[PDB]
């Protein structure tokens, strides 16, 4: 009967992005600039400085990129924007310093590549030493992945059949031929760029469709297994619900839950919990080092969202928890590109499954009180400060008890016990154990 | 050799000095900066008469620092400072003659080649691999909040309070004999600090988990002393680190860390603000506490307006994030503009 006025009370790409850019790259603590040749590709290992020159309406200003990899060490992000602030001071403080960390790229980012970024995994030696894997081989996977227009990008891939994604197409390059794997809901503009990126072979491509896979492709993938082969994921969004993600966090002091658009792996933080909603699917991801406040508020704010859906609640929709490193391959295609170097030691879905033994890996669903509805555990369970049962009050552990073993324990009923006063409760329960 | 020649750096801490090869992952030396009398340095000296000279991150005994710099480049580095360049840490707002003693004092005792001066908190931005941000540089005597911009401090918001590290140990001492316990034995001091290092945690809501704390012994956790006695340690877990929020605690009357960073990014324009808000990097062993990033986003989301994103950023390797950065600073192959070479000192002066 009234609209609340704070419904109503509730950035740009400055030029083309078609201006000079000057690559250069942090190799030995001291920046090598690219070749013009390896535009467009990056090392996820390497960070790297982009010199970005421009006049806007006759008016020349500067921006300063440091694009930051997820793999590169300490050492070679401070030379990335120790370097920055030099090209800045060279140019009299008339630059704006912007930090790029991968996957995060803005809009103008991608604008002065085009849209078409490549971004191999490898990099060059931190902190000085060892191993230069600054080849992507003779024999590598490449992911093709837009979650809107200006941003295809290209990103190395570990070369087995589990990165494997429907919303995006692949390309994979052998000693014997380059195939180009087209997912059922590959859009356009990233099949474009497969066969662009594949073309560069001498030999050529062979497109091949999700369904049609020949078996001479496996066996160069190592063999099949389950890939993100979800039903939101097969379609196009033109049709299936959008894929959304909400970070629940009590940092703020209020538990809250924030949309992340445009999400990716690196949007989640291992201190907080976030909620993916997926139509058939809503999964919980559990932070490694994530506080039993946010957890449980998450785990109950989850069926909070099926019941105020504006839409069918399909009631017995599977609100499923997943522990950080052990995501399912179902999980991740929502995301981008999932590194298992982060949180998975590098190891597949399916290798975890085999080390951790398939039921520790196995997603557990979600599904002041009487003594009848305490859940009652012996004894020697409530005396302990060791890792007992969860989903224990531990400021209440009296309740926990049994009628029976209660009065063996303290003497009189749990009638009795709460009838006498406060300091006689708290005397007598660090007595028997129970504070 | 080291025709490269290999480059050195030290971090002049107030409670414990950082000192390693450039090029390196993390300091090879790490003693504490105590000079001793009936000479005696490093944790060699736990009746004696101790004495701090950078007890307030400034350096005071200036000539006595010589000591404790010859500690350092002879036998904790084991390393000859005529043969190798030097890179030396000041203070957030080191005094104008205090870099230029340190000037002398390389090129004369020790007949350094090189040497350059960098502020302990813009090297702490360079590990982050940020230019913007507010730094707030916990250590063992004092702290500062820096704001830097495009590489820079801004001196006109630059803070400091006198309360860190060695506080909060004595702050523990109290409590825990307030617990029924006693040790004063100097010795004992470091046992102490084990057990905040190791035991001790922040509070999201202090109040709250100071009342489940008398309804429950969940919080509680145990110490074993080497006498083989096993203390129990209850509220006195966050107390001890709440005393950086409630200066009160041990007597101040300033204000915590959550409001000197609020008033820091104040003094600062109305634009640079939301990214000294979203670049809220931490530096020093005092924000080594288990949940001193939640509360310090939950203290400074209350001061600051409701659609400003603040994100605390906790650089896991934060306790030698100076030391880091110099090491990053020093192995730069562009650094040799920035030396001051020897024939520059005798032809300038220390200037
Ligand atoms: N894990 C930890 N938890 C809490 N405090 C710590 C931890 N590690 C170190 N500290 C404290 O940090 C202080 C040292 O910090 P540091 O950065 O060396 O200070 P400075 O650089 O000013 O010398 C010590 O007083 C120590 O008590
Ligand atoms: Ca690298
Ligand atoms: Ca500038
Ligand atoms: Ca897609
Ligand atoms: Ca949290
Ligand atoms: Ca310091």
């Amino acid at each position: 009967t009234k609209f609340d006025a704070m419904t109503l009370h509730n950035t740009g790409m400055v030029d083309d992005g078609s201006g000079k850019k000057k690559i250069y790259r942090i190799e030995n603590m001291d920046l090598v600039e690219l070749e013009k040749r390896y535009y467009g590709e990056l090392y996820g290992g390497d960070s790297y400085v982009i010199h970005y020159t421009y006049a806007v309406n006759g008016k020349e200003e500067h921006i300063i990129y440091y694009w930051l990899g997820r793999h590169s060490t300490s050492d070679e992000r401070g030379v990335a924007a120790a370097k920055t602030i030099e090209i800045d001071d060279s140019l009299g403080g008339t630059a704006k310093q912007v930090r790029v960390v991968q996957s995060k790229e803005p809009n103008h980012f991608m604008a002065m590549f085009d849209g078409k970024l490549i971004i191999f995994q490898g990099g060059k030696a931190g902190w000085g030493g060892h191993n230069s894997t600054d080849g992507p081989g003779d024999t590598y996977l490449l992911h093709v992945r837009g979650t809107s227009q200006y941003n295809t990008k290209a990103e190395q891939v570990p070369c087995r059949a589990e990165s494997l994604n429907s919303n995006d197409v692949f390309v994979l390059f052998s000693k014997g031929g380059t195939y180009v794997w087209a997912g059922k809901g590959c859009t356009g503009d990233e099949r474009e760029m497969a066969k662009k990126i594949a073309s560069k072979s001498p030999k050529g491509y062979i497109m091949i469709v999700e369904g049609q896979e020949k078996e001479e492709f496996w066996d160069l993938l190592g063999g099949k297994t389950e890939y993100a082969s979800d039903f939101s994921l097969k379609q196009a969004e033109n049709e299936h619900r959008p894929s959304r993600l909400f970070q629940c966090s009590n940092a703020s002091g209020v538990f809250k839950a924030e949309e992340i658009v445009d999400f990716v792996q690196e949007d989640l933080v291992p201190e907080d919990v976030f909620i993916l909603d997926a139509d058939h699917t809503i999964y919980v991801w559990l932070g490694n080092e994530a506080r039993n406040d946010e957890k449980q508020m998450a785990m109950d704010t989850a069926i909070e969202y099926l019941e105020s859906d504006p839409s069918g609640r399909d009631p017995d929709t599977p609100i499923m928890t997943v522990k950080q490193g052990y995501e399912p391959p179902d999980f991740v295609g929502h995301f981008g590109v999932w590194d298992r170097q982060l949180w998975s030691h590098g190891m597949s879905y399916a290798e975890l499954k085999k080390e951790l033994g398939e039921k520790n890996m196995s997603m557990e669903q979600v599904r002041e009180m009487s003594f009848s509805d305490v859940s009652k555990y012996p004894y020697s369970v409530l005396v302990q400060k060791e890792g007992l049962p969860d989903g224990i009050d531990l400021q209440n552990k009296e309740k926990h008890l049994t009628e029976e073993e209660f009065e063996k324990i303290f003497g009189m009923t749990y009638a009795t016990f709460i009838t006498k006063p406060a300091w006689k409760q708290t005397q007598l329960k660090k007595d028997k154990g129970l504070f | 050799d080291e025709d490269e020649t290999t480059a050195l750096v030290c971090d002049n801490g107030s409670g414990l000095v950082k000192a390693g090869f450039a090029g390196d992952d993390a300091p090879r030396a790490v003693f504490p900066s105590i000079v001793g009398r009936p000479s005696y340095v490093g944790d060699e000296a736990q009746i004696l008469t101790l004495k701090y000279p950078i007890e307030h991150g400034i350096i005071t005994n200036w000539d006595d620092m010589e000591k404790i710099w010859h500690h350092t480049f002879y036998n904790e580095l084991r390393v000859a400072p005529e043969e190798h360049p030097t890179l030396l840490t000041e203070a957030p707002l080191n005094p104008k003659a205090n870099r230029e003693k340190m000037t002398q004092i390389m090129f004369e005792t020790f007949n350094v080649p090189a040497m350059y001066v960098a502020i302990q908190a813009v090297l702490s931005l360079y590990a982050s691999g940020r230019t913007t941000g507010i730094v707030l540089d916990s250590g063992d005597g004092v702290t500062h909040n820096v704001p830097i911009y495009e590489g820079y401090a801004l001196p006109h918001a630059i803070m400091r309070l006198d309360l860190a590290g060695r506080d909060l140990t004595d702050y523990l001492m109290k409590i825990l004999t307030e617990r029924g316990y006693s040790f004063v034995t100097t010795a004992e001091r470091e046992i102490v600090r084990d057990i905040k290092e190791k035991l001790c945690y922040v509070a999201l809501d202090f109040e709250n988990e100071m009342a489940t704390a008398a309804s429950s012994s969940s919080l509680e956790k145990s110490y074993e002393l080497p006498d083989g006695q096993v203390i129990t340690i209850g509220n006195e877990r966050f107390r001890c680190p709440e005393t950086l929020f409630q200066p009160s605690f041990i007597g101040m009357e300033s204000a915590g860390i959550h409001e000197t960073t609020y008033n820091s990014i104040m003094k600062c324009d109305i634009d640079i603000r939301k990214d000294l808000y979203a670049n809220n990097v931490m530096s020093g062993g005092t924000t080594m506490y288990p949940g001193i990033a939640d509360r310090m986003q939950k203290e400074i989301t209350a001061l600051a307006p409701s659609t400003m994103k603040i994100k605390i950023i906790a650089p896991p390797e934060r306790k030698y994030s100076v030391w880091i950065g110099g090491s990053i600073l020093a192995s730069l192959s562009t650094f040799q503009q920035m030396w001051i070479t020897k024939q520059e000192y005798d032809e300038a002066g220390p200037s």
